[PDB]
């Protein structure tokens, strides 16, 4: 009764907290933690997995976001809400004494008849790919604070995208740790740019090193180049002043010597994840070798990809076989900063993209949207067919879910049927966050997916409810299922628990 | 200290509380409860013992009846909801017979009288089966009031099928070690996507990125100890007088973990999983030689591995010969989810398989294993115990009927005592009822008389909004757990009985 | 946590208060602040970035205000101020918009239109020139507001100099490292004093009396390591046995050192830079040999010296070859104030030179290097772009009036947006009128119609009290610094008028 | 205020007091349904009066005289 | 509370308008803000709003509609 009552209440409090960054009137956080660090985003992922939850149905909702975040990518403000409108709708059944049981069966029903529509309505992506992923990029792009530039980043993500994706079995398949993005402030937005090859956010190790080298042999490490001190207990002693230079040659000969091994088998730059000796680091330079160190992990793994290198922990027997290659590798300085650039890699299938924001909260939330198209452009690649947007699809799952209920008749059916008020939600938080009137909306959105409008959707700029995919708002199909799958199982979760004690 | 009336009461008091804590997850139509710690956080379960387990219990008398759970689930898996319901109900009951006089012990008597003879009625109208048809319908039920979608059918069946899979037959009779069915998890959404492997799955990746990807005809050394530099017991220290030796001792350590790999290769063994850790350069020469190495494998596992391959667990390498190798048609690392797994497939030894849990946000994964578990093993003992009963409060209401009348032949306060039994054991029929919201008392009058008229069958049903013939809905109740559940709640509800004076 | 219009106008007084912090620094009538901490503890500067990464923010969006001057003053050198109190301006403008209930966004999107659009007009009205003699102009102007004394025409060439001595050409256009500049500062009373050392200097003493004071054609060895004793990596201990050894051991230390600078002798290196230390034995060898050393040089200095002479930084004294020395036709050390300092005069490259900053107080050194520096980095970027605009409220009068004509030629909304974005342009100019203690409505009803009837270059002239031609005066605006500082302006406005609820 | 409700049903007529609180909760849970719905609370306020008059005239509608039977029909109610 | 008082007096000297005169009073103070941090001064800010409201007892006056009939003095009441 009562725990449910105020579980229900915490939840659809997360809910609301995102509702008001849903589409391109959508509004964006701030949110300062304990340290005082300070996140302005829109990405409801984001804003979720970063406010304070206590509540344990609150975090509950937030496991939403992550999931949805997980599987699809864009979604997770679509998600949250939903997953309010289910369980401020079971609210009310709850009253009319409806069994949590009953709720939760028909709310599956529903769900699994939502994502049958969705394939339904769906749309193969046909010829048109160029500009129908280029109209789903956008619209991403649309909810964030870069629309400012969505013509030049769905452009980049489309383009970043397309280059790493394989096509087999006549059927794409995208790879992102293909696409390396990175983000330096001190440009405008409009200044991203797509580098064919992965940048890393470092620079060359010691003043001495070349600035570029053509046509690379890429040694990538993941052991340090240090004197390797034995595994037991070691101690030198000298008896002989003599000794005592023999001695300090001797180490000097084995970091002298690691550079030949890496510098013999062809090398021309070493990049790697451990530190470089300093008395190394001489050597490499004189050599002519180009060496970053301590270089991130995940960016080893995307330099391997990118030239075929093979990532060594064991020095001693670097072979050539190891080396990975480039046509060029050059420090550039973006803005401030130091870069270094690997182009030219010996697999073309690897790009990266460098968003430049004025400013570090900028450019973070411009990262952050990047990166939503990429996913989005990509898992409509992938996935083949899109639905239209805008709310168009909701209100058609909306249409459908009200007859599927009157055959699974009973009180399966009111379920089913609050269900698809629920999915309303999207219509009226879209319409809301502009300025449109809900209700009046929401009522000729009906009307025209009665008669089988099955694209009219919320064109949130003139008002009108118009066909969504001839004015282009269109997403993954993807996208939707998913944020109907999560949205009701969470609502299934919170609805069979009856108690919560420590 | 609390002495006499005061003590008893209040000691009802305490175990009938803890026992209304888990009595709405009752049946189908149970609910579940969320417990949150302070670190782990929110577990959100209808598991009897794990809603207890987690639950802070203070009363002592209330860790009494913690305790049957934890017994119940660990000793026969289903019917820990049960046990504490009904041993609420029997401290309950007895608080009337209490007050009009009858004295603790006498009571303890009744329901030892009453227990040993329901323990003989079911025994008696207990139906036999052994076919896969009914063991898939005891798992069917032992999924009910479990969050665990409309998979069930699917799942009863991976269940019924790794039963039967892993059952062996000795002199004359079936046995399952349940321990011979590895089930695991992973995150990814499904619950459809859960797989039966017929092998065993090892949550864990291949050490090193040059190892093959997966091996064919696998000989399989499992190993106790590390793959890394040891060091003798007696302290040692290494005395370098001359430059050059500084590099000889390097080396020997280099030589070290290629002789370990050679030990390895030269068993024939191309596969090598290890307990312990794998250092970095045995790794290299690992992957040299193309044998397909898992570190930290877990004890349990490497276990079931020896068991499942027939290998032998080796720690000194030197003892490391052909002799002691496991095979598996297959050794092959595939990626489940976001996470890359180890799968060992076609082991030498077919008594060993895995049910590789999916199913989204996580929180359903873990239930889904929960719900899965009871299934596994109330459909094992039903495999070995051939016998089963009337569920949805059949056997119970059936069971009262008989010991209401077996009370009459006894002497006068002890068939007080059985009565009150009797009464106890309606709260299963009336609970069910309850929680699908259905009306106790008529539910329970309309069961009563149908059972009387013979039909031992009729059980609570929810879908006719009463009562019903459990026979055609399937809902079938395993011996072992109704028996564990009468005994374990009548000697709890004993020795809580007999306290007159808790300090 | 705030919700909607309270985070929002919340927000814009945030804003609008950092903003006005600065504000009064704007302009060659400007004032400073007083910046005082824990222990450091006074700091007096005109500077827009210092007063503000000084200045202790607390407020969030007030962090991101502040976010702007930094980014202005790394990326662009100069216009820090003004990109803050446009901020500032561009939030308080759209407070009214968000009052008649306007949406954020469409606020947002005039903004982009309206910079987008001045992004053109200036890059159509904006003035081509690279000569010396505009080159001094920018500097002139870049140090105004700022307490450097009468000097400034005296500042402004060295400025332009070096510049000019630094500018390389590449494929057809100049480019102007700053790093080729280095800066630096002493005490000493005179601010004329300030030397233009067409080379290197370096703020450190030769190690040792005995060390020539000056060394004419000198071969320069940046050594990376420490001329001193050092410990093989693996723990070492020397067992004497002989009473006779103890002598022998104290001597390999001795010959040791003497090695060291035996190897630098062989080289030709008469001049030793060493970015660490050098042991007292080093030392009284180097300067047996009359080598002019130096020790803990900054890797800073290692790098622009190892640039400037051409030389390569070794480590290993063992590859110190006369190829890797650099040149420079005297190295000398110079009492400069109550410091010696070492100066690196004639070096191979002559495109690195320093500016020796010399003033009194300290309070004051440390500005005028803070004014020299927004001044080398205008003059740099004017060698490099070419372009220029009229200073003093010039450029933005213009903008204004021009972008409220281009507001017509848009939507409903959006020109409300537009109009919004023009006005806030007008804050500049009514800033410096204010400042310089004149009427800031009639200045700009004054500038407007001059602006208006096509007199692009009449900015807010303090001397005639009032507007004026800027042409004249020589007031002019980089262009790089307006465009970053619109740009960075309107991305920040628009982040923070997006937030609708700050928790 | 909702008591206020049950004293003045109480004046009126006597007995339904409760009845007129369960109603007010109804349609002022109801309203907020609405509500969410950004429907005007002009708009509810309207529509719940226009409701409530055509609730009247029904009950007048599907009402039925007291016949001969006033005894026995009055012993009902009682 | 200088603002409550034009409630007060707007109440008991005309009956009507009471909450157009708080709601004007509280504009023209708040568009007076810009023109005040613009440079203007309150004084002729002062005298703005004397020159406009005077006008504007010109332009309504001018503008104003006479009847006295029954039929709008119903309205004025509606
Ligand atoms: N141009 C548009 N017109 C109307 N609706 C749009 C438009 N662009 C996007 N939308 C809708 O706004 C929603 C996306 O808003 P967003 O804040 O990005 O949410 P989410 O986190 O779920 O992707 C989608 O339902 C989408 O179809
Ligand atoms: N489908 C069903 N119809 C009627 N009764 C059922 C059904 N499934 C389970 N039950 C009954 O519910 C009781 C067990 O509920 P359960 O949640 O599994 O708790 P426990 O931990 O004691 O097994 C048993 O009497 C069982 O027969
Ligand atoms: N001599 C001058 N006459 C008129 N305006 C000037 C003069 N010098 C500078 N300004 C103006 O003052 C503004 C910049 O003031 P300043 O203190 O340098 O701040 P900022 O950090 O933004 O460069 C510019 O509009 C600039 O043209
Ligand atoms: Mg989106
Ligand atoms: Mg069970
Ligand atoms: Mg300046």
């Amino acid at each position: 009764k009562d725990a449910m009552k105020e579980n229900i209440e915490a939840a659809i409090a997360i809910s609301n907290s995102v509702r008001s960054s849903l589409g391109p009137r959508g509004m964006d956080k701030m949110l300062v933690d304990s340290l005082g660090d300070i996140v302005i985003t829109n990405d409801g992922v984001t804003i979720l997995k970063e406010m304070d939850v206590e509540h344990p149905a609150a975090k509950m909702m937030v496991e939403v976001s992550k999931t949805q975040d997980s599987f699809v990518g864009d979604g997770t403000t679509t998600a949250v809400i939903i997953a309010g409108g289910l369980l401020q709708q079971a609210q009310g059944l709850i009253n009319q004494n409806v069994h949590p049981t009953v709720i939760s069966e028909g709310y599956r029903m529903a769900s699994e008849e939502a994502k049958r529509v969705i394939d339904e309505i769906s749309t193969k992506i046909g010829a048109d790919e160029k500009a129908l992923l280029l109209k789903m990029a956008q619209t991403s792009l649309n909810s964030k604070s870069a629309s400012v530039a969505k013509d030049k980043l769905a452009e980049i993500s489309y383009e970043a995208v397309k280059s790493v994706a394989e096509l087999r079995d006549g059927k794409y398949y995208v790879d992102f740790d293909n696409i390396q993005v990175v983000k330096k402030q001190g440009g405008a937005i409009d200044d991203t740019q797509l580098i064919n090859g992965i940048i890393v956010d470092k620079e060359k190790v010691h003043p001495g090193m070349p600035d570029v080298v053509k046509d690379a042999k890429i040694a990538l490490l993941d052991a340090p180049l240090e004197i390797k001190k034995p595994e037991f207990d070691t101690n030198l002693r000298i008896e002989d002043p003599s000794m005592i230079q023999k001695f300090l040659a001797q180490e000097e000969n084995m970091l002298r010597e690691m550079v030949d091994k890496i510098k013999s088998v062809g090398a021309n730059v070493v990049i790697t994840q451990k530190g470089i000796d300093d008395m190394a680091q001489h050597y490499l330079s004189r050599a002519g070798i180009y060496a970053v160190r301590r270089v991130k992990k995940s960016d080893m793994d995307k330099l391997a990809k990118a030239t075929g290198a093979s990532i060594v922990s064991t020095i001693d027997e670097i072979s050539s076989s190891d080396l990975g290659t480039a046509e060029r590798v050059e420090q550039v300085k973006v803005g401030e900063d130091y870069m270094t650039f690997v182009t030219g890699c010996k697999n073309p299938k690897a790009v990266s993209i460098l968003v430049r924001g004025e400013t570090e909260h900028v450019v973070d939330e411009m990262e952050r949207s990047i990166t939503d198209s990429l996913h989005v452009v990509a898992s409509a690649l992938e996935d083949g067919a899109y639905a239209a947007g805008g709310g168009a699809t909701a209100a058609e799952i909306a249409f459908r879910l009200r007859s599927y209920a009157q055959k699974i008749g009973g009180r399966q059916q009111l379920a089913i049927e609050k269900f698809a008020d629920a999915i309303e939600e999207i219509p009226r938080a879209l319409a809301e966050n502009a300025g449109l009137d809900p209700i009046d909306i929401l009522l000729k959105l009906r009307a025209e997916h009665a008669k089988g409008n099955k694209t009219y959707g919320i064109n949130v700029f003139t008002g009108e409810i118009e066909d969504m995919v001839k004015n282009g708002v269109i997403e993954p199909i993807r996208v939707g299922k998913q944020a109907i799958e999560s949205a009701t199982e969470a609502a299934i979760m919170i609805l069979r628990i009856d108690d919560v004690i420590a | 200290r609390e002495q006499g009336k005061n003590a008893q009461r209040n000691n009802i008091e305490a175990a009938k509380a803890i026992a209304d804590a888990v009595r709405t997850t009752l049946g189908p139509k149970g609910m579940d409860k969320m417990l949150v710690d302070s670190i782990g956080d929110i577990i959100i379960s209808n598991d009897g013992a794990t809603i207890l387990k987690e639950m802070d219990v203070e009363h002592p008398t209330a860790k009494m009846i913690v305790e049957v759970s934890k017994a119940q689930d660990t000793a026969v898996g289903d019917g820990t909801t049960t046990a504490v319901v009904l041993s609420g109900e029997l401290l309950k009951q007895a608080e009337t017979l209490l007050d009009q006089g009858v004295h603790p012990t006498v009571i303890s008597n009744g329901y030892r009288l009453a227990v040993n003879e329901a323990r003989k009625i079911i025994d008696e109208i207990a139906e036999k089966s052994t076919d896969d048809a009914t063991l898939r319908k005891i798992a069917l039920t032992a999924l009910s009031g479990k969050n665990t979608g409309l998979s069930n059918d699917f799942l009863a069946d991976l269940v019924v099928k790794a039963v039967n899979a892993v059952a062996e037959v000795r002199d004359g009779k079936t046995i399952v070690d349940t321990a011979n069915i590895k089930v695991d998890k992973k995150n990814g959404g499904s619950v459809n996507d859960t797989q039966f492997i017929s092998g065993i799955v090892i949550d864990k990746e291949k050490v090193h990125s040059k190892m093959p990807d997966v091996v064919k005809n696998a000989k399989i050394a499992l190993i106790d100890s590390a793959l890394e530099i040891k060091k003798t017991e007696i302290e040692a220290k290494v005395q370098i007088s001359d430059p050059s030796k500084i590099q000889d001792f390097l080396n020997q350590e280099t030589n070290t973990f290629k002789q370990m790999v050679e030990k390895i290769k030269k068993s024939g063994a191309n596969v090598v999983l290890c307990q312990k850790g794998i250092d970095d350069v045995a790794q290299h020469y690992l992957a040299k030689e193309g044998i397909y190495a898992v570190r930290r494998v877990k004890k349990s596992d490497m276990e079931k591995l020896a068991k499942a391959t027939g290998a032998k667990i080796v720690t000194d390498l030197d003892d490391l010969t052909p002799s002691v190798l496991g095979e598996a048609e297959t050794v092959e690392e595939r990626k489940i989810g976001d996470d890359r797994m180890t799968f060992v497939m076609g082991c030498k030894n077919p008594k060993a398989v895995s049910i590789l849990i999916r199913g989204g946000t996580d929180h359903v994964v873990s239930e889904v294993e929960r719900a899965l578990n009871d299934a596994i093993r109330v459909v094992a003992i039903t495999k070995e115990d051939g016998k089963f009963l009337w569920g949805g409060g059949a056997v119970e209401a059936e069971l009262a009927m008989r010991l209401a009348k077996y009370a009459n032949s006894v002497g006068g306060r002890e068939q007080l005592a059985i009565e009150a039994f009797a009464k106890a054991l309606e709260i299963i029929p009336r609970t069910l009822a309850e929680n699908a919201g259905i009306d106790p008392i008529n539910t329970l009058i309309k069961l009563k008389a149908d059972d009387e008229k013979g039909r031992i069958s009729v059980g609570v049903d929810l879908d006719n909004n009463g009562v019903g013939d459990m026979k055609a809905k399937g809902v079938v109740d395993p011996l072992r757990v109704k028996t564990h559940a009468l005994e374990s709640a009548v000697e709890v509800a004993t020795m809580i009985l007999r306290i007159d004076d808790v300090i």
